[PDB]
This record gives structure tokens, sequence and C-alpha cells, in this order.
């Protein structure tokens, strides 16, 4: 188990680990976050009591280094930092931990709910999204947009998921214009799975990744993605049987965690739609069809 | 965006621009079979490809033979199209080339994107202007190549006849989508008063009769009231 400590808590601040929050108020004696699941990345991240507007955080894998928070008060944000000192790391951890000024991440036994969400979520391919090289763990805001968003403006700051655009010349074979339209198996498994992706695992984990963000950010170009990932593969005639199952585990998990509230906002009433009731695989999303109609029917 | 009554003068510029009208494509008669179910007989369609500054019609004649063996054919019309109308530019120079091309049904906007992507700059937009375009097949000349047609063709013809030696492109424009109006509402009664008198004829090379501008005006004045009209006879009014 692995610990995240604090320096301070200076400013009043909600508080997420994952999918676990938790309210500190100014100047609280917080001084960080204990027994943190290894073996999965992770997030941490922040919306300001007084400033709603951008909430922000961190992804980050416990077994790349030891993290910790400080509150920067020029830029005005809690900031994630490396410390290259393993004795100064230990020692401060351990004080804080006596001294209990530590929240325990509160995961329940039976519960699976992070490790399904984030199963194929890499730390080193959210590094290829999210460009920073001299960090090993990853900024990223709810105001951030993804180079598809910059195409249609600061690259440094950008979300580089991978281009998808179901009218394009990497979608459409010369000749096939008809065909490769509505039937995108030859872009999903060729020019995605095979030439870009590699694996169904690596595409899995994008998908999951702009998720998350969307979800814990509000991420509006990570919504864009997901959906467009989703829509991929539903709009293929021609999906590997073992993608299908996993994909139906995937949204099933994604659509049971999110916000009530939020669904308004977070999920594209044309693609579920479409997905659900007439593409391809209609009939392959068993569980995940099960859920919407019971959590969102109004959706559709 | 979407051509409309309030930008109607830029089909009359001089950026190229088609209309393509794709409802004429494919054609079916409905019929019964011996066993009393009902079944379906193509007819040769056409493509309506037409440049409203010009008069240039490409007449893309689609044979029955195109639909042999092939499933969901309603859906497959909008693709073909599309192929033809790419095939279309591709053939021509690049100074004749569209800078746009307006589609009559917003269901070609999607398929004829996907043929003409090798052609970013080539701007594809729908109307919503309700355009008569498919009283095409009411034009005598143009059903009888179309129906005579043994193997796909492409016909050429300027639908404005030599009108535009004497009158605007607008003005052009304005007749022809008069006199197809009419013959969609009523095409006997149309064709009724382009013809009554016999001693205006059409010229071999032409599709309309020879009107004096005189004439036109009374023709046209015709074609106004009959819409009046059948809009009379259908609302009753
Ligand atoms: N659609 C189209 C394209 C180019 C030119 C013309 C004019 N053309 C039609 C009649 C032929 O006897 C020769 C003249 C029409």
């Amino acid at each position: 188990m692995n610990t995240v400590p604090f320096t301070s808590a200076p400013i009043e601040v909600t508080i997420g680990i994952d999918q676990y929050s938790f309210n500190v108020k100014e100047n609280q004696p917080f001084h960080g976050i204990k027994d943190i699941p290894i073996g999965h990345v992770h997030v941490i991240h922040f919306q300001h009591a007084d400033n709603s507007s951008m909430r922000y955080g961190y992804w980050f894998d416990c077994r790349m280094g030891n993290f910790y928070i400080q509150y920067d008060p020029k830029d005005g944000l809690y900031k994630m930092m490396e410390e290259r000192d393993g004795a100064k790391f230990e020692n401060i951890v351990h004080n804080f931990k006596e001294r209990q000024m530590m929240v325990s991440y509160p995961k329940i036994d039976e519960d699976d709910t992070w490790y399904n969400l984030t199963e194929f979520v890499q730390m080193d391919k959210i590094r290829k999204i999210v460009r920073k090289d001299e960090n090993q763990f990853s900024y990223v805001d709810s105001s951030m947009t993804t180079v598809q968003e910059n195409e249609l403006s600061d690259p440094a700051h950008s979300l580089n998921y991978t281009v998808i655009n179901f009218k394009s010349r990497e979608a459409i074979r010369p000749g096939h214009e008809m065909e490769d339209f509505l039937d995108k198996s030859y872009y999903l498994n060729t020019v995605m799975l095979q030439g870009i992706f590699k694996n169904s695992s690596n595409y899995f984990g994008e998908l999951q990744f702009a998720f998350l963000n969307a979800m814990f950010f509000g991420n509006y170009g990570s919504s864009l993605q997901w959906h467009a990932m989703i829509e991929l593969i539903c709009s293929s005639a021609t999906v590997p049987k073992h993608m299908l199952d996993k994909l139906d585990e995937i949204l099933y998990y994604q659509i049971k965690t999110l916000p009530e509230q939020y669904s308004d906002i977070l999920l594209n009433e044309r693609v579920w739609n479409i997905c659900l009731y007439s593409s391809f695989q209609k009939n392959s999303l068993h569980n995940t069809e099960k859920i919407m109609e019971n959590k969102y029917p109004e959706l559709l | 965006g979407a051509m409309n009554s309030s930008n109607y003068a830029e089909l009359f510029n001089n950026d190229i621009k088609l209309f393509v009208d794709d409802t004429n494509v494919y054609r079916v008669t409905v019929h019964k079979t011996f066993e009393g179910n009902v079944a379906t007989k193509a007819i040769n369609g056409c493509i309506f490809t037409l440049n409203p500054k010009t008069g240039h019609l490409f007449l893309k004649i689609i044979h029955t033979s195109v639909w042999a063996g092939q499933k969901r054919l309603s859906q497959l019309a909008k693709w073909k199209t599309a192929e033809e109308v790419s095939a279309l530019v591709r053939s021509l120079p690049k100074e004749e080339q569209p800078k746009q091309i307006i589609v009559t049904r917003k269901a070609m906007l999607d398929p004829l994107e996907v043929h003409m992507l090798d052609f970013p700059n080539i701007a594809i937009r729908p109307t919503e202007l309700r355009l008569p375009f498919s009283a095409a097949m009411s034009i005598d000349k143009l059903s009888d190549v179309v129906m005579k047609a043994t193997e796909p063709q492409m016909v050429l013809f300027n639908i404005y006849d030599d009108w535009l030696d004497r009158i605007s492109s607008y003005t052009a424009f304005s007749r022809l989508t008069l006199l197809l109006r009419a013959l969609k509402t009523n095409e006997e009664s149309a064709k009724m008063i382009l013809l009554s008198d016999p001693t205006i004829t059409i010229k071999s090379y032409h599709l309309w009769p020879s009107f004096t501008d005189e004439q036109w005006i009374t023709i046209e004045s015709q074609m106004r009231d009959l819409i009046l009209t059948e809009y009379g006879r259908k609302y009753n009014v």
C-alpha cells in the first residue's frame, strides 16, 4: 500500500482520489492519503471551494516514484511533485501516519469498481496522450482541448488522443466509399487496431482514459473521444468476439459509476441510441443495454 | 451553409456550381405477382446535374443493369449518384470543376461528401428550396433518351435552349423552375399549354418551343395560373 502526502492544505478544496472525495477546510491539518492500492493507476483531483471553475488533477502510478502534493500560492493550485530522496520520503510519511493526519483510501474489499474502470489503462500510455516528459505523473483539467479539437490552440497543453474521423481518407478506402462508411470494420480492425493501437488492450485503455477524464474533469473533448471509440466498434460488422464481450463489461462499469445528475451532459443521445438499437452490435452489449435502460431510460 | 430564399442570387455569380438531383435515379413500377404478392420492376433512371448559370445539364442515364443482384437499392442509389457525380468532376478540366455542389435532398450529403474526399475545396451544400427538378422526366426529349438507353450513358443538354442570348441566367432559371413546377403539379395541363399552338415548334437541337419574348410572357402567365389553380383544386380555395 502506497501514500501520497500533502505538505499542507492552505485553501478550502474538495479532494478526490479515484472515485472517492472529501472536503478539506482552509488550513485544516490534512497531510495526505494513505493505503492507496498498488497495481493500478490513480488520479488525485481538486476543486477549490471558491472557484468551482477548473477541476484539475494528476494521473500517477505509485510504482513509478514517490509523489506528494504541495499548494503553490503563486500559481494558485495544488501541485503534484516527485521526491527523489527516498529516505526523506519514508520519514515524512511515517511521521504523518504516526500523527494520524492522513485519510485512508477507502476501498471496500468486495469492490472491483476501480480495477474495472482502469483495467487497460497504463501510465506509459497516459504520458503519450498528455505530453510532459519531465514528470512521471500527468496533469489534466476541465479546459484542456484535444489535438482534434485544435484542428477545427496551445499544443503543449493538449490531449493527444488518437484522431478518429468517419468522413476522412484514413477511414475510407478509394473505391470502397459506401462499403467503408456503412461498415467501419476496415477502419477499426486494419487502420486502428492493427495499424495504430497494435492491440485491443491499448484501444480499450485509451477509451477508458477518455471516459475518466470526461467524468472527473468534465473535459468535453475527452467525452467526444470516448463516444467516438464506442461508435467505431459498434458500427463495425466484424469485431473480434473477445472485444465485444470486454466492451460490454467496460461500458457497464462506466455507466454504473457515472453520477446520475451528470448523465445529461456526459452521454450523447445519438451515439448511444445508435449503438444499442441500430448498429451492427445492437445485440452484443447485453449488460450495458440493461443498465442504460434501467438508469437512463429518458436518454433513450 | 444551406441554400435558401435569402442567398438566391449566389446561383448566378461567376463561381462554378452544380445542382445535383437524385430523385429520378432509382425508378420502379410496383406490380402484383402470379401468387398475388407485390414486386418492383426497375426502369431506367437519370442523375440531373445542372449548372444554373450556364444551363449545362450533365444527364447521366442510369440503366437498370446497375441494380442487378443488389440489395437496399434506394440506399445504393444515393451512393451510385455520388460515385457518378465524383467521376464527372474528375473528368472535367480543373478550371471547369465546380466550387460548390448543391444537393436537392439532404440524404445525398454524406454519400457525396465521402465520394468527394479527394476534393476538400469543393463545398457540398444542402438547400431549403423545394426545387421541382424531379419533373425533368416530364420533358419529352429527356424522358426519351433515358427510356431508350441500352447501357450507361452521359448525355449533354443546355436546359435553357438559346434563352441566354436574350435573358439573364436569373431570369432563365426562374423560367425553368416555373415550367418544371407546372409540369410537376399538373403534367397534362402544363404540356397542353406549351403545345396548344401548332405553329410554334421545338427546334431539333432544343427542348422547349421557340416562343417569342411576347409569347413567353403569355406562356409564363399561363403556367402561374395553373399552379395557383391546382393549388385551388388541391386545397379547395
Ligand atoms: N452539360 C453540358 C456540358 C457542357 C456543354 C454543354 C452544351 N452542349 C450540349 C449540346 C451538345 O450538342 C453540345 C453543347 C452541356
